């Protein structure tokens, strides 16, 4: 009955573990602490095959580590900066009046390495906008903000007054100061059944071609404006969108990152610098 | 569970497999 | 007796007499592409018995200095028969692959290899800065690449040859989460995994994107005491399973 | 929340091999533990492997490493790593050593479980009073130890505390490495580890075991 | 049942799409591949009847290309300007403490050529408005705006402070500062059953009549005031009118606009330069 | 939201002949594609029609175009323009040729589809290995080449990319233009494209191919 | 109506609008082999779709001055795409086929040409003696061999060109007791043959036997008035029809 | 579906056809 499902979810229940049974002393031709890790399988042996167990009824949920539970939490995905100006012919400009970001989960290491966990994986995005618009004169003057989402393919604003900003068929949000944390979903977008996290293959078959996940899905372009033409005090604005993964399937596990990412899209590792190679967390003794 | 808004993507975080 | 195994795959036929079983990737049996998963309207190909059979690709010597091997799939394949032929004139195809990795020795001789079958093998470059790996290079055919102890090279397009890494700043330690197999050699002379097609989309272009990435990394080097034979072969044999092609056009020409 | 694509109808979901559901189904496959960990090995493959070989003195010292998952060596560990995303662990652990010397050698160990309050064993007479497996070397080359849940408490921290630390495993001769001729006097092991099937994390937490600088 | 239909709706699979069949090898006297494109009908032929098609369960569906997906987005149709004064006299004026915009969907070429693939439409329209007043001193000061719709014939203000302000039986919407975007719905208007998007028609016999859709229909004026008197710091004020219809039908297709527009419902096409002709996006080869 | 209007009852809804419902209805029917579309054609109907003559030799090409439905000469086609409102398209398209030679003029062509990977047939020969019509010009003046939805992905991209190219279109000679005496040597085919039943878009985008300045 | 055809093979579709019927050889249906009269006993492949389509050859001009055509078959298609393929990597193969021979003209050009498939079409030397045709000489591939009045060579292993003999000693008036058609400019401006599989043995070395021949000769020659093309192309596309292989082995190298 | 204002017009976007 769906109300023992709704119970066992509002206790974080859902997830029940074995209890431990007890066991005995044991004198027999089957060992089950022998095996062949050869093989490729782990090793089936549990506490009561090698001591003496008593009887335990484990509280314990697995409930908490469902990637639902695990990528389901949002976290930022990216910084977008832009500083208006008084000047009139200024505040029109890129990184003044307004900028762009290509959408991605690869710029914030916490996010990406968690993601990557996984070769492929399926999701509904919740974003939220945290805008902070610090005040470098004696007045904020009006915040209003448009974030535009930019499907690929459609034009991208190269003016903060440009045509494009009246949204005509393109999904914008707007936010004013004072206005709650704008949020939104976007649904499962990719073209294909599950975003590659990493792709081993290439847009063509020269040596200029492009190689990993980039290449799998373009997912378009935030772009964000001062909707307020130009004002006496200058803002430094910072919106900070946040990602949390909805209604969550993952595939094919991968070992975590072990040393710092370099660049987006790219499993590359080495660093720039010559007397530092690449540093990994394991610690020697 | 009521869901307000017209898409199934809009709903909250799914039941736990 | 759990110790043999024989595998016939077409005109094909492979024996081990000291096998450790054999690991289906993911728990699925390779199969055809079912209507509901479908997206290409076409009727494919399904070549079956002159394409689902088992190739031998160019055997190597593991030697005390030996860092490692890797191949990709379908690029390992792409000049063998039936199955190569097809890559090179259909737009699309899908396979599924019995791997069988195949390294004999004594009840004298000690190392271990560990197996893997990485799914979307996405290399780190050996150099500094955002340049990728070239399309050459990940593309080394039926020879597979070997691993080199410091190798240097001028190349920036080339590979990372960090095994340690797993090629990809990831531990080799964790290589285990992908299907695997050892080769310890006091216990089998063979490695056996059966991987189902995996990808996100039913079909792919063979020539473009390798959906696996065969690992072969020696973790316990080769020993083994004067007059014992000092390098010994690995040697690779792959079956396409359930091999598919469709979008019928003229042979690519590299 | 409102959908910003508000007719759309994603992409139908093929089936792929390899769905996870729960992050416990990874740590329940064996990872490598990097237990030799010297300045000399962890550039290298050979962190990962433990040298044995004919001893002179009897019951010598193998190895030893702190249990607590996301300690030094098992904190980069798949379980480990996963572990360090969450703040509290329970439930037992399988220790796995797969012996790679020939089929012409032979050996017996002793592996121990420590809990706390005691420090680390000085001797195979002080580890074998705990938690332990003697392992015969043979036809089957992999043995376990599992490390029983035995704490105080439901749960322990995964950051390393001394009211919650989890104790030590030694690996320790019994009898000795030996081999006829024309084979090598030295072998390696290689230790694994994994969940049973009562483990468990809990409360989730940015990982310790990974940074971002610029 | 009901419940079926709202399945579906959230789903987003109420427009399902045809499954490829299977077909095999033919060779017949029907001769699909061949037809007469003189009679005005398009082919009817489909892959299964010219490739050897495998079955495909067709996932597709056609929601979003519906007259109500495509035109039931809000976009831009109006940007109305004043600039506040601190001058009593001058803060009574309009362009300085009010404006009046003539509605149209005929300035915004984004929703304009959206529309305009149609001949006639009829739908509700959802208005709403995004207000960014520009500080030019150090204070905002109080900021309240009537916004007034003033059908046709109704008296349109000469002043911020006019008797027409006193909205007796207009529609009026306030707004100030940090309130939420306002939002009301106009019902389909028309005097007519839809209304024109072209006409090819008059206002008279003569040489001086109109010509087009600006003929067909009225569509009164917005009206926006500054309700606060004068203060001390200038601000200048823009009105983004957003609009979004809603219970949508269209009627006689029509070829998208090819070339930039000229003025507002006119089709004329001929720019003003001498060296530069009307520009397509057809491009050369 | 609240009317501004509270008791306004809207003027009765007459029948209208010519209802549109859906987009992909206006898809579904044939326009012309500019397939000409050199500096001397773009300014008139001209870009509409490719021309035909009688060839000195064998199997030569007549035209190609890419076959992505907003890529150049496709993008100002109804279905091309509709499609760049869009982000992602999917299924089979239906390319029409009209020949408007005399009744007394014959001729066959092929008419191929080739898909991404190999580039544009360089020769008839190469063509025919892909998708391909042979159309035999008689009493009916039009043919149609089917383009099948063949993709390793459920859709493509509407603005081109090179994982996401749909490949090509040629069209050649197969035997001659032929005619007797008093009859043009040389006549005019048009293009068209429209969708099959299986086509459609999704993630609706303001359209590359209509700006505003002022 | 009558006069129409189309045929759709694989990816690849034929139309005619000025046909006249189409023949099946013998009155047989092409199919594939069956376990009463199966001999190898290897599971053959059946590459379908990507194999039995349309193949257009090289086309070839008819003048008033032409004195016929011929191709052998499989030999012209051995260079076609996975069908080609498939002959030079098997031992055996057997198929059927769709020939279609298209030749456009006015209502004011003249001329017949017979289009017959010959089944073992042994050719007859252009010399004296008992020396054979040589291989090369019956294998010309997709380009066929045109016929040339009065030919001088010095090569004793070169065919007859003898039209009006068979090119082996019979008389073309008796060509039509072999399946066939006839292109009479006034009527028609195709021909087809659906040619089932025809061997005293089930299958057979593809490139060691042609089966069938391909002759196409005029009868009555081109004739149209000044302003009238002067010259009109024959063009043959011929489409395998159950097409199966056994015996994969590596490529043959000529 | 609930309907909160008094007007037809008012209701959100009407169901597909
Ligand atoms: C338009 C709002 C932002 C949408 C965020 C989409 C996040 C998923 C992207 C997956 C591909 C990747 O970047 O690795
Ligand atoms: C009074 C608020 C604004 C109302 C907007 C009405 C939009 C529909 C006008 C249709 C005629 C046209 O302008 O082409």
């Amino acid at each position: 009955n769906p109300v023992e499902n709704y119970i066992d979810s509002v206790l974080n229940e859902v997830l029940v573990v074995p209890n431990i049974q007890p066991s005995t002393s044991v004198s027999s031709h089957a060992a089950p602490a022998l095996d062949a890790a050869e093989t490729g399988h782990t090793s089936s042996v549990q506490p009561e095959d090698m001591i003496e167990t008593r009887y335990v009824i484990t509280d314990q949920t697995r409930d908490e580590t469902s990637i639902e539970s695990f990528l389901g939490r949002s976290g930022c995905i990216a910084m977008i900066e832009f500083n208006t100006s008084s000047d009139k012919t200024e505040h029109d400009k890129i990184g003044k009046g307004f900028k762009t970001w290509k959408v991605s989960l690869q710029e914030m290491a916490q996010i990406r390495r968690k993601y990557e966990l996984f070769t492929y994986t399926r999701f509904d995005s919740e974003i939220t906008i945290v805008t902070a618009a610090a005040a470098q004169g004696n007045d904020s003057g009006h915040i209003v903000l448009q974030f535009m989402y930019v499907p690929p393919g459609a034009p991208v604003p190269e003016k903060r007054d440009d045509y494009t900003w009246q949204s005509g068929t393109n999904a914008s949000v707007f936010w004013q100061e004072g206005q709650p944390y704008p949020r939104f979903t976007i649904p499962f977008m990719s073209i294909a059944s599950a975003y590659y996290m990493f792709y081993d293959g290439y847009d063509g078959d020269s040596a200029a071609s492009k190689y990993g996940s980039v290449v799998t899905n373009d997912m378009g372009t935030i772009c964000v404006r001062i909707v307020t033409s130009n004002q006496k005090h200058d803002s430094n604005i910072v919106c900070r969108i946040y990602h949390k993964a909805k209604h969550i399937k993952a595939w094919c596990p991968r070992p975590p990152r072990a040393v710092a990412y370099q660049h987006t899209h790219s499993t590359n590792y080495i660093p720039s610098n010559g007397e530092a190679t690449t540093q990994i967390k394991t610690r020697p003794d | 569970n009521i869901n307000y808004f017209k898409d199934a993507a809009s709903s909250g975080a799914s039941r736990l497999d | 007796s759990d110790r043999l195994i024989q595998i016939t795959r077409g005109d094909s036929t492979i024996t081990s007499q000291d096998t450790a079983n054999a690991v289906v990737a993911y728990g699925v049996w390779p199969s055809y592409l079912t209507p509901d998963d479908a997206t290409a309207i076409d009727k494919p190909t399904q070549p079956d018995t002159s394409s689902n059979r088992f190739y031998t690709l160019d055997s190597r010597s593991w030697t005390s200095a030996s860092s490692g091997w890797w191949w990709k799939l379908p690029d390992a394949l792409k000049n063998m028969g039936i199955f190569g032929e097809n890559m090179f004139y259909h737009f699309l195809g899908r396979s599924g692959y019995t791997i069988h990795v195949q390294c004999n020795s004594s009840k004298f001789h000690q190392g271990l290899l560990i197996v893997a079958a990485i799914p979307e093998h996405q290399l780190a470059s050996a150099t500094s800065g955002n340049v990728s790996v070239g399309y050459n290079h990940t593309h080394p055919g039926e020879q597979g690449r070997e691993v080199v102890p410091s190798r240097t090279s001028s190349d920036n397009k080339r590979p990372s040859d960090d095994s340690w890494l797993n090629f990809d700043g990831t531990l080799l330690g964790n290589l285990p989460i992908y299907p695997h197999q050892y080769i310890n050699l006091r216990t089998n002379n063979s490695a056996t995994l059966i991987l189902p097609y995996v990808n996100a989309v039913p079909m792919d272009s063979m020539l473009r994107h390798n959906n696996w990435s065969l690992v072969i990394i020696p973790i316990c080097p080769l020993q083994v005491q004067p007059g014992g034979t000092q390098s010994i072969p690995i040697t690779v044999s792959i079956s396409p399973m359930f091999s598919e092609f469709s979008g019928p056009r003229s042979k690519v020409v590299f | 929340s409102p959908s910003a694509f508000p007719y759309f109808h994603p992409t139908k979901e093929i089936f792929i091999p390899g769905q996870v559901r729960n992050l416990i189904e990874m740590c329940q496959v064996d990872t490598l533990i990097p237990v030799n960990n010297t300045q000399e090995n962890v550039r290298s493959v050979n962190m990962y492997t433990v040298d044995l070989r004919t001893q002179v003195d009897l019951a010598k010292e193998v190895f030893s490493i702190p249990v607590d998952i996301a300690s030094q060596p098992l904190a980069t560990t798949l379980i480990g790593e996963l572990a360090s995303y969450y703040t509290h662990w329970t439930g037992s652990l399988r220790f796995s050593f797969m012996f790679c010397g020939s089929a012409s050698s032979t050996l017996k160990l002793l592996i121990a479980y420590t809990p706390p309050g005691v420090g680390k064993p000085k001797s195979r007479r002080e580890a074998m009073l705990g938690t332990h497996l003697v392992w015969d070397v043979g036809l089957q080359s992999t043995a376990s130890l599992v490390v029983p849940w035995v704490s105080a408490s439901h749960f322990r921290f995964t950051t390393p505390d001394t009211y919650s630390s989890a104790g030590y495993i030694t690996c320790w001769y019994q009898t000795n490495f030996v081999v006829p001729d024309s084979t090598p006097d030295n072998a390696k092991m290689v230790c694994m580890v994994s969940a049973c099937k009562d483990f468990c994390l809990r409360l989730a937490r940015d990982t310790n075991l990974h940074t971002q600088e610029g």
